[PDB]
RNA sequence: GUAAAGCGCACGCAGGCGGUUUGUUAAGUCAGAUGUGAAAUCCCCGGGCUCAACCUGGGAACUGCAUCUGAUACUGGCAAG
């Protein structure tokens, strides 16, 4: 349930979600999991202001977690800057919660009325010449240049794999 | 989807005097008769068409939609239409920042909830009478204002209104943070703020009744879809 | 009195753009039919239509786009009281370029552009922006 | 006509680091560069907008040690002449040719240079050049006479350039001592810390 | 990404049976270098609480401006209340010759290039919004053309 | 309108401005040319004093005035409506 590469040692404080209680020998013991989206999720509910007064919805939550992770989120309709809110002052929201994950490369991705827009706010920080995506199976297609498309990929399509998410 | 003359039926046609109108509405009226201004139902229905329409797309991106009406005629209706596509509603008096200030606003639910929790599930009862009283009395407030609008969590992504003058506070809310207005507009009434505007007559409970129907019916469908 | 034709046409034009008419009617001229034409080909209206034998009616239709007037700004520049005559190189660019200044020149009346293509230059009527 | 004071002290004004000693030993170890000079260094309200600006135009004119008179007229030329003021202004204050000697590396630091230049050193296009203010143009070439090649100073000058990264819009050599300024330079080429629009704001009042 | 300048801050009193309670006014003003500008007026009993208001204000509210590379697209009035505003495109090079309030709204606003005369009074706060309005129905080659019904080539 | 500022109200000479159509004129207006608008100064590109100031070659400019030849939409004159 913990990072591959983090470790914890005593003294260092760690916040997550509980989501069992196995009735073990002479009584249970609380167990947690602070690697879900769930926990970068409250996090920036618990961060951005705005979340709670829905000037902004968070559309959706991407992670990759500790390694990287995708959001994409918008403006209820309020002419807004909603990275510009979610990010506080200079990353000040983000960059402290990705100090909840510890260490997540975590990217608030703008979205827009019609889907096919979404998908390519979601293909950042890549720009996106054409996208074919297919109306009956599921399969978006994305097209660029090949300096696009090694951003647009990541490491193991990491950026593909959240997009994709 | 509605008929010209259910709509004749209803009464939609009528609308207020001529000495109450606004010249803005000089669009929407056809004529004058026996001193009271006729709304154009020509003009009107296909408007209502559109409305519906838009309506039902909301609905079918999972839109939260809110309904508005505080005559006290029609306010038993609305919040019925609500029910049907489980939606959200404000038949009482429109708190002053509802949606503008919804943070402060998003507090008052949470203590009407917790009201509630108190009333219904704990079954402790054994409180002192005054008291008892007291947070009886609260409930109720917190019922009659804010009952439609508490599981609605954030803001709505459309709002419908059945009368625009009564409800131009709640129409420049939703002007301000840009929510679309779907409002039901009489011959004295305001169509400037109004996004989706709907010529007809907000007074008479029939043709009320029969603007909500068709709205809620569209709300199901998008929901369905 | 009246003693410009023009202007008042002008203001004409202003007010249907400010109140949102349709078309806008004035007594006919020459020289405002000429404006009009001008000002048609310049995309500043939609069409007009003069209507009458004795005493004719210059109507105009004006032009909305996304809600809002396109006629944003209107003015007069030679008018009764003061001319004003400009030579070919001292002729202006309203907006810098974007708006039209019409100008009555030797060879009838044209937007300034024209006018300077020709290479001529002429009375200011007015500028349109 | 000089200033002929603490160097260091300038640059701590500035906050900047602005080459006024020649770079074999580091600006921090020399000096507080982070602190401001003066019994009141360690307070540092924000400044106000004439006084950016001002602070600006001192930084630029120290860099180059040129005095108010001599900036204003050069600034002046700058306007005058057609293309972007600020690039223009930048452009001559590099064409100087005490600075160019400096570029070349012929001098330590620019003061050096400059008094390289006063001293009879200098040599453009084969005539001896005395002026450190003179404009040195496309394809002039610079170099050091005769009698100045022997001196110490101008081979540590070289070798201090060496570490230094080498300008692309001159071409020098070590063993000849001759560069050649080839072309007036861009402002790409140029340090993008000196904020000129500023300098011209001021100026512009 | 978003750059704020504070204009000025003014003390600002009110009578009671004591005496005068004093508060802050703080007109900010905040942009992303680009196209978009937007002006925060915030008002509390210390100054940085003020300030914080002022600019929370700003962030939403914003406005976008059509700008021509660094420059204004054409020269433009701008009124509000007594502050009568004119500013001019100008060459790159020029930099923002523009006075007070007015100079800072145009740097965030991320315009370099302007010169910039603010007639009539000098308000800080009438005068931004002046600056705003002017940023504001300043049209742009394209959009002319839209309105028009013609080609950018037709009006040049 | 309330900050300084609408004659107390009219008639009315001089003066200023003048609905609409056609014709004509070509005064205003515009175009081109010619003559002139001293040199220096200013500005542009150059050259010479080591640089600069300074000196200096050529240009541009001197927004005007006069005359000649056109243009005739607009303003004016004259003639008819």
């Amino acid at each position: 349930d913990m990072l591959p590469r983090e470790n914890f040692r005593p003294g260092d404080r760690v916040r997550g979600v509980l989501y069992s209680v196995r009735p073990e020998a002479r009584g249970a013991q609380l167990f947690v999991t602070r690697s879900k989206p769930e926990m970068l999720i409250e996090l920036f509910r618990i961060e951005v202001p705005e979340i709670g007064e829905e000037v902004i919805e968070i559309k959706a939550a991407a992670r990759d977690p500790g390694s990287r992770a995708k959001i994409a989120v918008k403006t209820n309709d309020k002419r807004i800057d909603p990275v510009g809110a979610c990010v506080g002052m200079r990353g000040a929201r983000v960059q402290a919660v990705s100090t909840e994950l510890g260490g997540e490369r975590i990217d608030i991705v703008l979205w827009d009325d019609n889907p096919a827009q979404f998908v390519i706010n979601a293909m950042a920080p890549a720009d996106v010449a054409s996208i074919v995506v297919d109306e009956d199976k599921h399969t978006m297609d994305i097209a660029v240049e090949a300096g696009n498309l090694a951003q647009a990929i990541g490491r193991n399509g990491q950026n593909v794999r959240l997009a994709s998410q | 989807t509605v008929s010209m003359r259910d709509m004749l039926k209803a009464g939609v046609h009528f609308g207020h005097q001529t000495r109450y109108w606004n010249p803005k509405m000089k669009p929407f009226i056809f004529g004058a008769r026996n001193k009271v201004h006729i709304i154009n139902l020509e003009k009107t229905v296909p408007m209502f068409n559109e409305a519906l329409a838009e309506l039902n797309k909301i609905a079918s991106r999972k839109g939260k939609i809110l309904f508005v009406g505080t005559k006290r005629a029609a306010s038993e209706a609305v919040k019925d239409a609500a029910l049907s596509c489980d939606q959200f509603f404000v038949n009482h008096r429109w708190l002053g920042g509802m949606l503008t200030n919804w943070k402060t606003v998003r507090q008052s639910i949470k203590r009407l909830k917790d009201l509630e929790t108190q009333s219904q599930d704990g079954t402790f009862d054994k409180l002192t009478k005054k008291e008892a009283l007291m947070r009886t009395r609260e409930l109720e407030k917190l019922e009659n204002s804010l009952g439609g609008i508490k599981d609605m969590g954030g803001l709505p992504d459309a709002l419908f209104v059945i009368d625009a003058d009564h409800e131009h506070i709640a129409i420049k809310e939703a002007n301000n943070l840009g929510i679309p207005v779907f409002a039901i507009v009489d011959t004295n009434s305001d169509p400037d703020g109004v996004d989706f505007v709907i010529p007809g007559n907000d007074d008479a409970i029939r043709a009320v009744t029969l603007y909500l129907g068709a709205v809620a019916a569209t709300v199901r469908e998008g929901r369905s879809q | 009195s009246m003693q410009d034709p023009i202007a008042d046409m002008l203001t004409r034009i202003r007010n249907g753009q400010a109140a949102n008419k349709a078309a806008v009617t004035m007594p006919s001229s020459k020289l405002k039919v000429a404006i009009a034409n001008v000002l048609k080909e310049e995309g500043f209206i939609e069409d007009f239509k003069v209507e009458g034998d004795t005493k004719p009616e210059l109507e105009l239709t004006l032009k909305y786009f996304q809600g809002k007037a396109v006629v944003e700004s209107i003015q007069r520049v030679s008018r009764p009281g003061l001319r004003i005559y400009k030579r070919k190189d001292e002729l202006p660019k309203v907006m810098a370029g974007l708006g039209i200044a019409v100008v009555s020149t030797s060879k009838g009346v044209m937007t300034d552009r024209a006018a300077r293509q020709a290479g001529l230059g002429g009375e200011i009527i007015c500028y349109v922006a | 006509a000089r200033y002929l004071g603490p160097k260091l002290k300038l640059s701590r004004r500035e906050g900047t680091d602005l080459f006024l000693k020649s770079g074999v030993r580091a600006i921090d170890t020399k000096c507080k560069i982070e602190q401001a000079p003066g019994q009141h260094g360690a307070r540092k309200p924000r400044l106000s907008d004439y006084g950016v600006q001002l602070r600006e135009k001192q930084k630029v004119r120290r860099i180059y040690g040129v005095l108010e008179r001599q900036f204003r007229n050069y600034y002046k030329e700058a306007a005058r002449l057609k293309g972007n003021t600020g690039e223009n202004l930048l452009a001559l204050l590099e064409g100087r040719l005490d600075n160019v000697v400096y570029r070349m590396g012929f001098g330590a630091t620019r003061a050096e240079a400059r008094q390289l230049v006063s001293h009879k050193a200098i040599m453009v296009n084969g005539r001896v050049v005395n002026i450190a203010s003179y404009q040195v143009s496309p394809n002039d070439v610079v170099s050091i006479r005769e009698k100045a090649k022997k001196q110490s100073r101008v081979k540590a000058a070289l070798e201090l350039a060496e570490q230094r990264e080498k300008p692309t819009w001159l071409e020098v050599d070590a063993g000849k001592m001759e560069g050649t300024f080839k072309r007036k330079p861009e402002r790409s080429d140029l340090s993008a810390d000196i904020n000129e629009h500023l300098i011209v704001e001021l100026y512009s009042k | 990404e978003l750059q704020e300048k504070l204009i000025a801050v003014n003390r600002v009193s009110k009578t009671v049976k004591g005496g005068r309670i004093f508060s802050f006014t703080a007109l900010t003003v905040v942009g992303d270098g680009n196209g978009r500008v937007g002006f925060g007026y915030g008002k509390a009993r210390e100054v940085p609480a003020a300030i914080q208001k002022a600019m929370e204000k700003a962030r939403r509210n914003m406005i976008n401006v059509a700008l021509n590379n660094g420059t204004l697209q054409h020269p433009v009035k701008g009124v509000h209340t007594g502050s009568r505003v004119f500013m001019q495109p100008a060459s790159e090079g020029t930099g923002i010759i523009a006075g007070g309030a007015m100079r800072a709204v145009l740097e965030v606003a991320g315009v370099h290039n302007v010169l910039a005369k603010a007639y009539g009074s000098t308000n800080p706060i009438n005068v931004v919004r002046a600056t705003i309005d002017g940023l504001e129905n300043m049209n742009s080659p394209e959009m002319v053309a839209a309105k028009r019904g013609k080609s950018v080539e037709e009006i040049l």
